[PDB]
Order: structure tokens, then sequence, then C-alpha cells
DNA sequence: CAACAGCTGGCCCTCGCAGACAGCG
DNA sequence: CGCTGTCTGCGAGGGCCAGCTGTTG
């Protein structure tokens, strides 16, 4: 999540991020319910207050909310104990925010995002861009190994495909932000823009990337002014699932058919319907490719035709159950590397070694009756050294 | 003694299939070095990949194609 | 025939999209497959037309699928439809239009009806037609001339070669219309069979007969209804309409008795007229207006006994206006098909519930009896309350390690006994019977392997029925099971998978089966599919359990034999484990018991 | 009023 | 050479029929 | 000493699965 991302940042970058007022408002908005009040309280105050007082302002009931919000803001480093005054920059910058100091767009965003997904799968008709190709490949969801040949999709790439467009886009931006620092792009500049969007050379490159994903659109030959799309700030289903492992996809887009074809066999193609059968051969292939069963049920669940919505569960339980069993069937044998110790002549010392292995956290399985245990090879030397020491 | 390999955890019925393979030498060698429990077994790491498909064939036999 | 990248039959270059496709619920591919939508406002009208022209392939609760076959179309013209009517309505229903290939295909298989007719009179079979040209074309055919007896033109044909004549007639695109004009047949005396007013036929029952009697004449064909739908009443009603001597061919001695009782219950025919022809006894078949028998008795090939031979002589030398053939799907057997020629019948009505077979001979019913007149939708009847709602399930019983050790190694056909006699499977059956009996449910247990049936019967101390049991003894058990509260669970074998009427049997269990016999599974589930007294439409009144052994060949057969039921919308929930089993005092709780059982199974060989 | 057993009523799959 | 039909053997069970043996008069 | 019911073999058949040839790319 967005708040998750801010927490995983250094104090130096955070204070830099708390620049123009719009950022402080953006970070303020995500304060869950309580801390928003606390921010307003100690906003006009220039003198730190005791930590005990904050604790006693929340009734015993719903006390857990008092601590969790406090921990969240401590992570955000909004205030400091100073022994709980807010950051002088945040207080000042926030005070600036607090009285101080269309239909075409959505279609464009949906289409431009789709072509990226088209490229993700082996779709010959997809947008081609060297920067985009290396972006996805370096994003951890694609791999080429040969610049001349088009890249394939990694194990995580297939899972990314099934995720809903909101989470599908957000995960991509989250990966984009992390790699921005590695490639030499300042994280604060891009991160600050995203917040300001919700309402320089680095931005110009960043804006071009955002234009490529379809989140932003200048419409005026790349003018200074841009018009963000709906997805930039941050739909009815079409699949009918039958009890006999049949999917009737009411799809006109080639991408959705490509998605459904990942984990099912396509039988017939009609302009507003495609007949797909969820055969165990396909699903096992989909699971082998990297997909997780929960995603398949979720992917079919979210794109559920309205007719199935009235039924509960919308997906017939046997289909959902059967898909899971197909997943669990593959992993019947849980392979786990380890080192086995037998011929435990020292029965008394076997327990001592057992206790030592447990303390180190290396032991995986043990059998007291047979006086044997298995330890991962990583810790094999440690136990081997312990045995040699005697 | 100290033996390095791979531990396999599965349902009790599946274990008997693994032991049968070891006894029949269907893989060409006794991949099982020491049985651990009715639920867990220790096998040589080298033949795990080939053993992986062998179980898949067993699942393939007991599953119908539609 | 264009194939997409995802192995999909691309049909976008073949047909266009209709502008008002939202109202139109039908798809029609050039392959003939027709995908109808069950949620469309106009479903009811489309289904009746579609089921007639195309036999359903799968009918889930949301989107049905049908297939167009020459035999499927030939049924449409017989009932009363015409090529112009079918194609025009099909185009009206089609939301994408009918491809040129299918449009010509429908026309091709509609200019063949009525060209040639088969008429039986005075114990003689004649090939009747009003067009001499088509008759002349048939005479050119060698086998047609071979089977010949050795304006309207008719040439007599020997009875023994009726089958070959009929089979070639279809192959010559000239189906024989074996249509009986009972109302204009005074040669055969009218029987006193009459439908008592207390008997009211349900809408599907009447609709099926409407197709049979669309015109004044009576049509001969196969009428398919779900098990427990009441095919006995429809068969009785057909005899009432014909008012001629009626021959009913059940499947076993149990079938005829239930046929006898149903006639008395649903007809005014006196007990004297009703007669049976079975090895157990006979109610003077020489004098009887309605004869009830079994394929085994009539189809018996070896020399018949004097008692049976006398009846057989009378049966051959008779004229029957209506020959009801219960369990039609067994007709295409090598010998059971001969019973059609042995007996002389004008109109052959076929009643069955599972028009499926693991061979390709099920299509022979088109000419052996006639086109599939009707096929009710199981879910439609299930929601209407005419048949009890069943919560099918598949209890996954893990295989015992001692057994699986032997099963994996053994391959000399001894596996069937091994995974049929699974102690884990036995415990699930033992627990299920105990729990369901405590719920006042009438349990039925099936088992193809008699060995397994006997092993479970004595161990649980429950009555069991199979081949050797005398007709009276097995009949006694059903009566006890039907009425006696003490007998709450019964064990049955392959004998009682068909024609057993147990209306109060809420629960069913299956511990064995004969391979992937979809007919066996759908028939076996039929016993408990009968409507219950205090039945509620959406309360899952009945239940079905198919115990299987995990990681075993029975899994492949379990999926194979569920194909027919799922095609009708039944969902087979998987039960990996059963709760409460551990806290139950069930058998084979010790390795010694399981060890003893395994040795016995091996000994049986 | 003779409700269905647990196994039939709700999914028994671990997932 | 590799791959797919294809009717029959085999197995399981079931049925009708005939023969012998036991209960009854 | 005869007649009827029970039980046990002979012979055949249904339904399905699996197999060694026959045929086609
Ligand atoms: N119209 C009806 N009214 C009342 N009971 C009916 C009706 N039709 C059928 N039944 C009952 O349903 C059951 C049908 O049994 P049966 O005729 O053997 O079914 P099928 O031949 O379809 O398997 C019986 O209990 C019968 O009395
Ligand atoms: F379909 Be029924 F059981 F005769
Ligand atoms: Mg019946």
């Amino acid at each position: 999540n967005l708040q998750e991302f801010l927490g995983g940042l250094s104090p130096g970058v955070l204070d830099r991020l708390y620049g123009h007022p719009a950022t402080c408002l953006a970070v303020f908005r995500e304060l869950p319910s309580l801390a928003k009040n606390w921010v307003m309280r100690m906003l006009f105050l220039e003198q730190p207050l005791p930590q005990a007082a904050v604790a006693l302002w929340v009734k015993k009931e719903f006390s857990k909310a008092q601590e969790e919000s406090t921990g969240l803001l401590s992570g955000l480093r909004i205030w400091h104990t100073q022994l709980l005054i807010l950051n002088p920059i945040f207080r000042q910058n926030l005070r600036i925010a607090l009285l101080g100091g269309v239909p075409s767009l959505d279609k464009y965003a949906e289409e431009r995002w789709e072509v990226v997904l088209h490229f993700m799968v082996g779709s010959p008709s997809a947008a081609v861009s060297q920067d985009l190709a290396q972006l996805l490949s370096q994003a951890g969801l694609m791999k080429s190994t040969e610049p001349g040949e088009p890249p394939c999709i990694t194990s995580a790439g297939f899972q990314f495909l099934l995720l809903d467009t909101p989470a599908q886009l957000w995960y991509f931006m989250l990966q984009y932000l992390q790699t921005a620092q590695s490639r030499g792009m300042d994280l604060v500049e891009i991160l600050s823009f995203l917040f300001q969007l919700s309402f320089s050379d680095s931005l110009l490159n960043f804006l071009q990337h955002l234009r490529e994903f379809g989140l932003v659109f200048q419409r005026k030959r790349k003018s200074r002014r841009y018009y963000p799309t709906r997805l930039a700030i941050n739909q009815p289903g079409f699949i009918v699932v039958e009890t006999n492992y049949r999917l009737y996809a009411y799809t006109e887009s080639e991408l959705q058919i490509a998605l459904i074809a990942l984990f099912s066999e396509m039988l017939y193609r009609f302009p507003n319907m495609v007949v797909a059968q969820v055969t165990r051969e396909s699903v096992q292939q989909a699971i082998a490719s990297g997909i997780t069963a929960q995603q398949i049920i979720h992917f079919l669940r979210t794109r559920a035709h309205p007719v199935m919505l009235k039924q509960t569960p919308v997906l017939p339980p046997t289909i959902t159950d059967q898909i899971r069993l197909w997943e669990l069937e593959r992993d019947r044998l849980r392979f786990t590397e380890g080192v086995l110790y037998n011929q435990f002549l020292s029965q008394v010392d076997f327990e001592l070694l057992l206790a030592h292995a447990r303390e180190l956290g290396v032991l995986v399985f043990e059998n007291s009756a047979k006086r044997l245990m298995v330890v991962t090879p990583a810790g094999h030397s440690d136990v081997k050294r312990f045995w040699k020491r005697q | 003694n100290v033996l390095k390999g791979v531990l396999i955890e599965c349902d009790p019925a599946m274990k008997q299939f693994l032991l049968y393979l070891d006894e029949s030498n269907a893989l060409g060698k006794k991949f099982i070095i020491q049985d651990i429990d009715d639920t867990h077994v220790f096998v040589i790491a080298e033949l795990v990949n080939v053993l992986q498909e062998r179980v898949g064939e067993l699942m393939d036999q007991n599953a119908f194609s539609l | 025939t264009k194939v997409d990248e995802y192995g999909a039959k691309d049909y976008r270059l073949q047909m266009p999209l209709k502008d008002d496709h939202t109202s139109r619920p039908l798809w029609v591919a050039p392959d003939g497959h027709i995908f109808l939508e069950a949620f469309s406002p106009v479903y009811k009208y489309a289904q009746d037309f579609l089921v007639a022209i195309a036999e359903p392939v799968c009918r889930p609760t949301h989107v049905h699928e049908y297939k167009l076959t020459a035999y499927s179309l030939y049924a449409a013209v017989s009932v009363g439809l015409q090529t112009s009517d079918i194609t025009e309505y099909l185009r009206k229903l089609s939301k994408t239009g009918v491809p040129d290939g299918i449009m010509q295909f429908i026309k091709l298989c509609t200019v063949s009806y009525g060209k040639v007719k088969l008429v039986l009179k005075h114990n003689r079979y004649f090939v009747e037609s009003c067009h001499p040209d088509v008759i002349q074309h048939l005479l050119q055919d060698p086998v047609i001339r071979e089977c010949r007896l050795r304006q309207t033109v008719s040439f007599e044909v020997k009875q023994e070669m009726i089958e070959e004549l009929q089979k070639r007639c279809i192959h010559l695109e000239y189906p024989l219309l074996a249509e009986y004009d009972f109302r204009n047949d005074s040669v055969n005396p009218d029987i006193n069979i009459d439908l008592k007013p207390t008997a009211v036929l349900r809408p599907y029952q009447e609709k099926s007969l409407r197709k049979m009697f669309g015109n004044g004449r009576a049509r001969s064909g196969v009428i398919v209804l779900p098990c427990g739908a009441g095919k006995s009443l429809v068969g009785v009603t057909a005899a009432c309409t014909v008012r001629k001597r009626c021959l009913v061919l059940g499947n076993s001695a149990v079938s005829v008795e239930q046929w006898k009782a149903q006639f008395k219950m649903w007809s005014t025919i006196d007990d004297s007229q009703i007669c049976r022809f079975t090895s157990d006894a006979k109610d003077k078949p020489i004098g009887c207006s309605v004869a009830i028998s079994t394929y085994s008795m009539l189809g018996h090939t070896t020399k018949r006994s004097w008692e049976a031979e006398r009846v057989m002589e009378w049966l051959k030398t008779q004229e029957w206006g209506l020959m009801i053939l219960d369990e039609v799907h067994t007709i295409p057997a090598k010998m059971f098909r001969r019973v059609l020629t042995i007996v002389q019948a004008h109109c052959k009505l076929g009643l069955t519930a599972t028009l499926v077979r693991e061979d390709d001979k099920i299509v022979d019913l088109n000419f052996l009896i006639g086109p599939k007149l009707y096929e009710a939708n199981w879910m439609e009847l299930q929601n209407n309350g005419y048949i009890a709602k069943v919560q099918c399930a598949e209890v996954w019983c893990p295989m015992s390690p001692e057994f699986y050790r032997e099963y994996v190694a053994i391959k000399t056909k001894k596996r069937i006994l091994l995974y049929t006699m699974n102690p884990n499977k036995f415990r699930a059956c033992q627990f299920l019977i105990k729990f369901h009996e405590r719920r006042n449910d009438k349990i039925i247990v099936f088992a193809d392997n008699v060995f397994a049936l006997k092993e479970y019967a004595i161990r649980l101390n429950k009555p069991y029925i199979y081949g050797p049991t005398s007709q009276g003894e097995r009949m006694q058990i059903l009566q006890n099971f039907k009425h006696n509260p003490k007998i709450n669970t019964i064990f049955i074998s392959k004998v009682g998978d068909t024609s057993f009427d147990l209306p109060e049997a809420n629960v069913l269990i299956q511990i064995s089966s004969h391979g992937g016999s979809r007919r066996q599974e759908a028939q076996r589930l039929g016993r408990v599919l009968r409507a219950k007294k205090g039945m509620v439409a959406e309360e899952y009144n009945a239940f079905f359990y198919s115990l299987v052994s995990q990681d075993t060949q029975e899994m492949a057969y379990s999926t194979k034999r569920q194909r027919f039921l799922v095609d009708q919308g039944y969902s087979f929930k998987v039960i990996t484990k059963l709760a409460g089993m551990e806290e139950e005092d069930l058998a084979f709780s010790t390795k010694e018991e399981q060890q003893q059982l395994l040795q016995k199974v091996l000994a049986a060989t | 009023a003779k409700e269905r057993p647990i196994w039939l009523r709700e999914s028994t799959v671990q997932g």
C-alpha cells in the first residue's frame, strides 16, 4: 500500500519529501481515523507535550487504535518525542495547505494500459518501446536474455497479469519507484509528483513514462500542461462459470481472451462470447507456469458475469474446490533439502543435540522414537562443528 | 552416520508408492537411503527431478482428461 | 475450420453478429453446436424448439449446449416441424445467424422424411410409399433387394430382415416412417384399457405424448425422462391412447412387477388382463390383453422350456399395436435387438432415462425404435419439484498403505478387488450409514463387485440383493425396505441399478462400479431421484455419495462416470474427509483387522 | 429440522 | 519410421434352463 | 412309492476395458 511504502524510507528522504504543502496533505489523508485529530491538535503548538497525555486521550475501549496510529506516525516520523511536537517543516508545510502561505481520458488509460499487457503476453500487436521493455524486464516480472528476441514472461509476470487493474497498476508503480533510485532518478521528485497529481529533467523523463502507461495525457504534443487519467490519481464482469468446468467469456478484447487462455482451453470464438473449458491439463499448466490457484478463482471471481452475482457463491463451489485440488495435487511431495543423522549411539546425547539444533533454529524434522533428525545443509556445518567439539 | 539429501513429506499412501519404486528399482537405483517415518522419507538429491515426474505420471494415470 | 492460436475453432470469418443480439439468446457455429442461454427472457420457447432439433450435449444451470446431427433433425420433421419453419425460427433465435453450411445441412436432412413408409398388416411387413421413384431407387440398392421377400406401390419384405432394411434405409437418406394408425385400425380388437380420472399426467408427461400423438396416428420413438420422472405412467398412458394389445418389455423380474403395479394403480385394466412372462411364473400369457415380460425371457436364444416355449409361440404369432420397451438403451445389444423382430409390433414406444452408452451403438435406436421424440431437462424438473433434489458427492477415501503397496505392484486385473475392498472406504460407508440412519433416511448402497457387496453386507449386518437371490426374496426385501422402519438400509448389486422404484430412498451410497459406465452412474442415482412426500424444491431432499479411493484408478473412472450427470447440471462436490469419523466406533480400526482383510482379498484372486 | 451434515454444507478443502 | 483405428478376448457379473436332492402326502 | 419346492451346475448373454494387429502421415 501507499502508506506501507512511505514507512520503508529513511528520515532524510522523508523530510525532503515533506516539501510543497500538497505532499503533507497527501500524507495526512492516509492517517486512518485517530491520528488526523492528533495532527490538528499539535499543529499550532510550538512546545512539546508529554507522551503520557497522548496515551490517555483515547478511552480504554478501542485502545488498540490508539497504539497502532501512534506507531504508524512514529514510522512516518511526523513527530518526535523531544525528551511530541511535529516536524517543524511538516507543521509549517502542512499549515500552508491548511490556510497558509473526461470520458475520453478513461478510455485512453484503459487502452494504453492494455497494450502494455498485450506486450506482456505474446501478442504480436502491442506497443514497442525499448525503454518500456527494459523497464518491465528490470521490474522483476519479465526476462529477455536476448535483446534481439522478444522477452518472455517470468513466473511473477503471469501472476501480475491476473491481478486487478488497480493492484496491477499500483504494484507496477511501486516497483517503478524502487528502481527509480537505482537508475539515478530522485525518489522524492517522482513521489512528490504522484501526491500532487492526486489533486525538471527528472520529471520530464518520469512524465514520459507515465504517458506511456496511459496514466497521464498531454493531448497537445507534449505541452507543459498534462491531463491525468482516472488511474493516475491512485467494471462489470463478462465470464460465466459452469459446474462442468466451462467458461463462457463475453469478451471482445484479445487481452482478456489471452488471460483466460492462460488457465483454460479455448474451444470456440464468438464476437461477444468465447467458450473455454477449465481442464486439469490447462490448470496444472497454469499452476506450473507460476499462477496460484487463489488468483485463478479470484480472477474468475472478479470478472463474474452479472447473472452469476445473484447466486451465492457466485462461482459454484465444486469449480472453486476442484481448482484448488488441482493445485494441491501437484505439490503432494514436499521436497525439502536436509542432512540426516542416524546411528545415534549416544541416546542421552541425542536429546542434547536435538535441543542444540532447536536452539539454532536449523532442525526441520525429528523422530524421537527412531532417534533421528534432519537439518538443512546451511546449518549442517554448525551442528557438525558442535559434534566435532564433543 | 551423516547423510545429505532431500526430505519428502506426503500422505501415507504416497509413501508406499515411493518405497515400491525403490524396491522394484524402476528408476535404476535405490534412491531411498533411509526411511524416516510413515509420513516422511529421505531420498538422494540427484534423482529427485526424475522422481518428480514419476509421481506426476501416477497422478496422470489416476486422473481423466476432458 | 480455422483454428486460433489457442487451439480454438475460429468462427469469426464464418458468421456475422446480429445487431439485436442481446435479445437473441442463441449461437450457431458451423460445427452445428448451439449454445443457448438459460438466463434469457425467451429461454422457454427456444429450449422446446432446440431440444427437438438438437439433442442436448450439456445443460448447466446457466448456458446450455446442443449439437445438430442428422438423427437429431430427423426427429424434428417427424414431430411436425419443417425445414422452412426450423431454419426461419433458428435464424430468428440466432444472435449471429446460421452459416451457409448449416443452413444447407438442415435442408438436406429434411427432404428425406415421408418418402418411404413401413406398414405392418396381417403379420406381413410392407414398404409403402406414394412416390414410385423413391421405391425404385431403393430397389437398385443391392441389400435392399436382397432382403425382399423371396399412386402407392408396396413390396413385401421378410420379417427376419427388417433391421437390415431399416439400417440401409437411413443410409440411403430415406428413413422408414414406422407410424401406426391405431385410430383407423379396426382389425385388432380394442382393449378395455382406460385411464382412470385419478391419474393426471404432469406437463412434461403430457408434452411427451403430444409429440407421440401429434397427428391422429401414433408415432414410434424413444421418449427420455429423468429417473423417477414417472416413465411408467407415460408408458401406461400410451397404451390407453392406443387401446390395443400392449406388450411391455422390462429389464428384470423386478421391472415387470412394478410395471404390473403401475398399470393397476394408473389404469382401470382389470387384474385378469394383466399378465407376466417370467421364469418365476406366468399369469396365463396365452390369454391376456397386456403382456409384461423381460428382454432376457423374450431374447433368450437357446432352446426354450416347454412352459416358456408355448408362450413364445403365441407371442410370435400375434399383432401388437404398442410395444413399450423399458430401458431402451439396452436394446442395441447384439441379442436384445432381435426381440424387436421376434415380436410383431406396429408402434414401438421406448422409455429410458440415460440415453448413453460407452459404445457407439446408441445411435441405432433411431431406426430400431425411432427418433428421440422427447428429452426432459433434469434441472427444469428438479426445480419444479417433480424429482427430488440430490446433493451428489464424491467421498475421497485414502488408500490403505498396506493395500496400496500391493495395488501399485499388482497389475493382473486384481486391482479391482483391492481398491474395492479398501478399509478406509469401508469406514466411510460404515460411518455414513450410521449417521444417515440416525436422520431417518432410507439408505441404498450399490456395489458392482458381489464380493464387496457380501463383505459389506455381513459386516454391517444389512440385507443384500444380487444375482442368486430369488425373485421372491429380493422382492421381499424391497417391500420391507419400502415400509418396514427396521430395514432402513439395503445393499444392491448390478441387478437393481435400473427400474427399482424406492420413492422414500433419500440417501444413496456407491462403493464400487463397472468402469466408466455413465449409464450405470446416472441409472444408479435414479433410485433416490424419485419425488419424496415431504419434498421441498430447494432443500436437497436426497443425496448421493460415490465412495472412491484416492490416488487409485477408481479416480479416473469416477470422473469418467460423472460426465453424464454434470452434463445435466449436477455438481459432484468433493469430500476429502468426513467429520465425526474419529469419534465413531467404526470397523477396521486396527492394523490387524486391515491386515486380515488384505490377505482375504488376495486369496479371492 | 434435519440440517445437512458439515461436510455437505460447507467446503472440506483445506484451501 | 511413428502414430492412430479397430474388432475381439477377457473379465466381471447376470440370466434362463436343466438336473438332482430334500420336504411333504 | 409320487409330487412340489430348493439348491446347484450348464450354457448363454450384457457391459465395459484392454490388447495385438491393420492401416495411414
Ligand atoms: N403423475 C404422477 N402422480 C403421482 N405420482 C407419480 C406420477 N408420476 C409418477 N409418480 C410416481 O413416481 C414414481 C415413478 O416410478 P417409475 O414409473 O418407475 O419411474 P421411471 O420409470 O421414470 O424410473 C412412482 O412412485 C410413481 O407412483
Ligand atoms: F428411469 Be426408471 F428408474 F425406470
Ligand atoms: Mg421405469
